[PDB]
């Protein structure tokens, strides 16, 4: 880091992230993979 | 029908004739497939050169609730050509779907390659199979029910898919100014 | 890295991975190890390059005019939007609220349409709401509180680092929303699109022939977070200012729904 | 783990063939907490006066119809206090659950994509003009056709937001199967790049139903098929008390 | 405990509306062991090229159609590489996963009997001569009568092996009754009184499906019923290495 | 340390006046690890009706014969089982004992090169086209002059792929010295720079056998000497089962 | 280093380390210290430059073309191959199979066929599959996913690095194989190489007179890891999308057996 | 190493390793310098 300023700084690349969870199950009731679903 | 909604919509009925001949097949490449290019995982897909992992493939049946049926989609890794018959096409991996209270089924398609990744653009070397469906029984639907029914199709990836080769999308095709 | 295939063997039971709804809103969470039998495979694939980071942060060009030296076509201006150019446009319009800081970087080559002597540039940045030069002798490119590039030709392109300048937590890509309280004048994004005007000349002051230099602007987003996903753009970029658009076929067409290559 | 009830605000909601509620994006709604607040006034929060069920007006679902979409919040006006809310506040927030219900037989059939698409910003039908606020907002139809004039597009393919209708899947959505289920319950937090918003100028998102199956039924079965929207919003909480305004 | 799956060698099937699968004799097929085999060769083990479903060639189940019965292992050859394995091999064992499947409304009803005869040696329609092998192996129809001539006699009443038909509960068997289920699982173990036996000349068990209750529906309903067999092979191993029989 | 004996799934190999067997770079072949495999299938491994010796025909090498190649797996097809699995499976692995084998007197003399070459990409005889693909796949023999035509350049001195005969050492190889021994095995892991690989599109090697020293004998031994491969896959492993492909 | 010759003496004994088989696959290990007398000699001789890195990790010229400024000849495309040139290609295919990742240098020298005011030059690459331009103000040339070097005449020559971006565990210098399953269309080496297209441009819009510039791309492996070596090319490279070649002389002809300078 | 990804890096030049056994020796059957070959 050779700036003060936050947006002056080199890419955050390196991170990986994910929670896939909150679009491909958004549900309220829990769906068991092996469970019918109703 | 791709300027409309029947596009999506797969004809599925209830007869004597063509009970023989597949009610659908594609390309399974979801980059330059004419059929799940355009998909979220298609569209996605298209940003990247080389993909890897399977992808899966759910079948909604939207007919009425008393109308039954059993439906064999498979799938059969390139080499061969395309099958012909159900007899050919249950040498693949398919599912025997019977269409009852959950109305739903996910064929997955199990990621059969030579290398660790496949192109998303078309070429020999990396060629994925094909996806057919046939009538495993028939549809059996009631004297007062429509006879005409249709399959709706979907797709996702699993959680093993992964993209690794950042390109440009060929769809926007700009032609000048705004 | 991504998750390994568990083996499975031949199965007999009451369980029913296969089936599913999809009229719950949900997305059935099997692999194929539940589906068919499977090896134990170790998958070393990683999702690293399919991240916002590393999907968005490559420098796209956004904007392009020329300024000529020796009027208002002595200068350019910009009035800065990510919408001037489709395939940056294709991918900021694929999440809803986005919140990015980006660098600029300007690639400036001048052509003649006598020998110029040597070309130095400026970009004069002037936030909303500030004093806008109609002339290149204007006055107001002294910048005192301006921020503003000098860059004379046959250097390293002039790449300055801008941190998250927006009123709201994010950036908007679309707002489905009005101008006015009474649900009139201008609707869609441009009501958010305040960011001031950009402003090039050449600081020589005149020259013995006609010279037209043309500047292009590459923004990186960097440390990127995005929100709230989005289906990407099926049909062309008809405006600059509203997202209209005509109608255009979904996919490509099949002659057959058995029909295949 | 079929059948369901929902009580807001002395209004229940009896369902007994429906899919689970979804709740966009895995996160339920709240109220606004002090540390990511902008508007140093105590806010209003009835909870029971606006956190209930609002039905709106049912639909007919026939054989060609295309579709329909409504505008949140500002459908909501002038129905109850939530609407009042609307007109002497500058801010609000709010929470939506979203019933959509659409029964039929066991000789039906059909599929109805009940999507809610946050910041559907619409294209107009002539593409170098802008068409006027009413346009947007008896809920506006699709067409299975390509309109023209100072309209929305309100074509089916391109769901008037210009992308691939069959990839409004990414949303929150559920699908009305006749064969399974015959309700959509979808949650919707509090969605926008601000703390609060106004109400009537800026629609946080629009609800659109596509029959993507279309409806079909022989000789004898009922004809009339109605959509029925129960829309009730959650931890609404307004901001900026103000002399009523005239909308 | 209606709803089930079995997944053989990349080769799934799915019903919901059926009995539990049938072990034949409460035995689970396996391999062969040390102490019971015959052949000090090594032996063939192709689990997942040989144990998958193969779907046989499905039949039409009209109101007056008497019944059918395939002959296996035979019935299985020039399928896959389970016929290639028995070309080459001299011997053979497997475990059969049978599962019949056959489907209909609520309006319609009938009643099969889905039952595995363990070495079913057929009887000549004409008393004095002998009958040729394509006559035992589409599959062969019953009759409604009494054929004669240089065939099968493949009355229904008495069921070909010449006993009483409804005394064929006491094989492993399973019913189709359309208003319960719509198919029919039956695992059969190796049964022979032999270790390993060539597939070809001989036929462990054959499969007859005999309607006892037949077809019937109103005007309005589907009327082609077609009943889908599909076998799989399961711990199938050979023995016995050489060249291709060509048969 | 002369005589050897190899036995693979029940077809043994004696030789008595050899060189010890050649193990290709030093590595003997083995099945896919976990770690190293990109097919989640369960891989067919039926390690005894495929892996094992298969005799190919017999040539005759007489004074002016200038050399012969073949081309592996492909040459393998419609051989036994381990073709079978070729038409049915998209993928394979094998490890190729090469057995090679060439006896004479000790009154007749002759040198021959038994090299295995992987990725032995031919050139064609006119340098502007491209030839079929039956010039490639009774063995293709080499020529001793300059061929022309939609051929495979099979001059002897350039091997077909263009280098120094001479140089085709540094390949796992041995000689076939007929006062020395009679035969050359070498064994050959799965070499490739992909894990599994179609095995009819793509010649993972070829067997290239060219006499140094041409065979020369008086008047009265033996003229027809042939020279026989005897090859065996090991460790032959396939995935991605369908329909038998028609080649 | 290399290894010590160890000190013998006169040996009369059944051992026999100059009696070899050569048919059994085998060479010989013997030193010099088998056959006659040595004394102990100590070698500090390394092979640090014989091996496969420092072989390979030199830079080598693997493409040229034309492209000029003020149609289709006013840039450069490429479709990545390195059969371009015969001096790298024949220690390209000395190995079967061979890993490595590269840093590309690209030479760009215009040359006039009125004054150029400055050349800034655009070396686009586009991963196969990708959108191709046919023309310079293409749409193209706008880089939002594909890298891009933009670089103006007088300074540094464009050095990037480049990862090992090929679908296999290895690059393919041979594939003895077809292309179609059905053994036909395309064979050889041409089926596995897909790597995208190059495309290098003037981003100077035009110029008052005809400038020519030409690009040498240079190619330095670095990481390497080889396997299955084999022999040298002997014959020369007649095409680039296939081995073919002309039967030529294996060596060079002496007048006899005996015969020597 | 001035940059995060590994391929934009330094050639390893310095390390020095060999297998020629690998080659010039492939058999099966250890063949001792010493004895005869058969
Ligand atoms: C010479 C000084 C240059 C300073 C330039 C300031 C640039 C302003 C920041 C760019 C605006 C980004 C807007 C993105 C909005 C969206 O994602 O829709
Ligand atoms: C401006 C960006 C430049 C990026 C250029 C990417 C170069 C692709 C990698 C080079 C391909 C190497 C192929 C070697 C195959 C072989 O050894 O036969
Ligand atoms: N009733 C209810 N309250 C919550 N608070 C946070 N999550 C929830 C939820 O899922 N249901
Ligand atoms: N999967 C399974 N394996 C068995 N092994 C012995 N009995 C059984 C059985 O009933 N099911
Ligand atoms: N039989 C045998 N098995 C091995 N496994 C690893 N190496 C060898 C070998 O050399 N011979």
């Amino acid at each position: 880091n050779f700036y003060k300023d936050a947006a002056s700084s080199a890419s955050n690349r390196q991170d990986i992230q994910q929670d896939p969870g909150k679009f491909t199950d958004p549900v309220k009731d829990l769906m068991i993979k092996t469970l019918p679903a109703l | 029908k791709t300027k409309s909604m029947d596009a999506y919509q797969i004809p599925v009925g209830t007869g004597n004739t063509d009970k023989t001949k597949p009610i659908f097949s594609f390309q399974m490449d979801p980059g330059y497939s004419s059929v799940l290019k355009r998909t979220l995982l298609g569209e996605m897909l298209n940003y990247y050169a080389h993909w890897s992992g399977s992808v899966k493939l759910t079948f909604l049946f939207c007919g009425s609730a008393m109308a039954t049926g059993k439906l064999l989609i498979s799938y059969s890794p390139p080499g061969a050509s395309v099958p012909t018959s159900r007899k050919d096409a249950m040498l693949g991996t398919h599912i025997v779907w019977d269409i009852g209270l959950q109305s739903s089924c996910v064929l997955c398609v199990p990621w059969i390659s030579q290398s660790h990744y496949r192109m998303v653009q078309q070429d020999p070397y990396t060629s994925a199979g094909y996806i057919t469906c046939w009538y495993q029984t028939n549809i059996v639907v009631p004297p007062g029910a429509p006879t005409s029914c249709d399959v709706l199709c979907f797709a996702s990836a699993c959680n093993d898919f992964s993209v690794r080769l950042l390109r440009d999308t060929p769809f926007m095709a700009q032609p000048g100014k705004l | 890295t991504v998750a390994n295939t568990q083996p499975s063997g031949p199965s007999n039971s009451t369980e029913i991975p296969a089936l599913t709804a999809v009229e719950t809103g949900h997305t059935s969470q099997v692999d194929p190890s539940d589906t068919i039998q499977t090896r134990h495979v170790v998958n070393f694939h990683s999702r690293s390059e399919s991240t916002i980071e590393n999907f968005m942060g490559r420098a796209a060009c956004v904007f392009m005019d020329q300024y000529k030296i020796n009027s208002t076509d002595r200068f350019a201006v910009w009035t800065i939007n990510i919408r001037e150019m489709a395939q940056l446009r294709r991918k900021c319009e694929m999440f809803t609220y986005m919140r990015f800081d980006i660098e600029m970087t300007m690639v400036i080559t001048s052509c003649q349409d006598q020998d110029m002597p040597v070309l130095t540039h400026q970009i004069m940045y002037v936030p909303p709401g500030g004093p806008i030069p109609a002339k290149v002798d204007g006055y107001e490119w002294q910048t005192s509180t301006n921020p503003s590039v000098f860059w004379t030709e046959g250097n390293a392109p002039p790449r300055i680092s801008i941190p998250f300048i927006s009123v709201g937590n994010a950036y908007s890509s679309f707002y489905d929303g009005w101008s006015h309280f009474t649900q009139d004048g201008t609707y869609g994004y441009t009501t958010l699109n305040a960011m001031g005007k950009l402003y090039i000349r050449h600081v020589n002051r005149s020259s013995p022939h006609q010279i037209t230099s043309t500047i292009r602007v590459y923004f990186k987003p960097k440390h990127i977070k995005a929100w709230v996903p989005r289906p990407p753009r099926l049909c062309p970029y008809i405006n600059k200012r509203d997202v209209n658009f005509v109608v255009t076929e979904i996919t490509d067409s099949r002659t057959s729904i058995t029909d295949t290559p | 783990d079929r059948v369901r009830s929902m009580t807001l605000g002395n209004s229940t909601i009896t369902t007994q063939e429906s899919a689970n509620v979804v709740v966009g994006y895995g996160e339920w709604p709240s109220y606004l907490s002090d540390r990511e607040a902008t508007a140093e006034d105590q806010p209003t929060q009835p909870d029971v006066a606006t956190c209930r069920f609002y039905t709106l007006e049912s639909v007919q679902w026939e054989k060609t119809s295309p579709g329909w979409w409504w505008k949140f919040p500002e459908a909501l006006k002038n129905m109850g206090l939530f609407g009042q809310n609307m007109h002497y506040h500058y801010l609000g927030r709010a929470g939506y659950t979203i019933h959509v219900q659409c029964n039929a037989s066991k000789f039906h059939q059909g599929c109805l994509l009940v999507v809610c698409v946050p910041e559907a910003e619409m294209g107009c039908a002539d593409t170098d003009t802008t068409f006027p606020a009413t346009e947007l907002t008896t809920p506006h139809v699709f067409t299975s056709d390509s309109i023209t004039g100072k309209k929305v597009q309100a074509a089916v393919c391109n769901a008037g937001m210009g992308v691939g209708v069959g990839n409004l899947t990414i949303f929150p959505h559920q699908w009305i199967n006749l064969r399974t289920n015959n309700s959509a319950t979808i949650v919707i937090p509090y969605i926008n790049s601000v703390p609060m918003d106004n109400m009537f100028r800026h629609y946080n998102f629009t609800l659109m139903i596509i029959p993507f199956a279309p409806l079909n039924f022989t000789d004898g079965a009922t004809a009339y098929v109605p959509i029925t929207v129960t829309i009730a919003p959650m931890y609404a909480e307004y901001n900026g008390l103000r002399l009523a305004s005239t909308q």
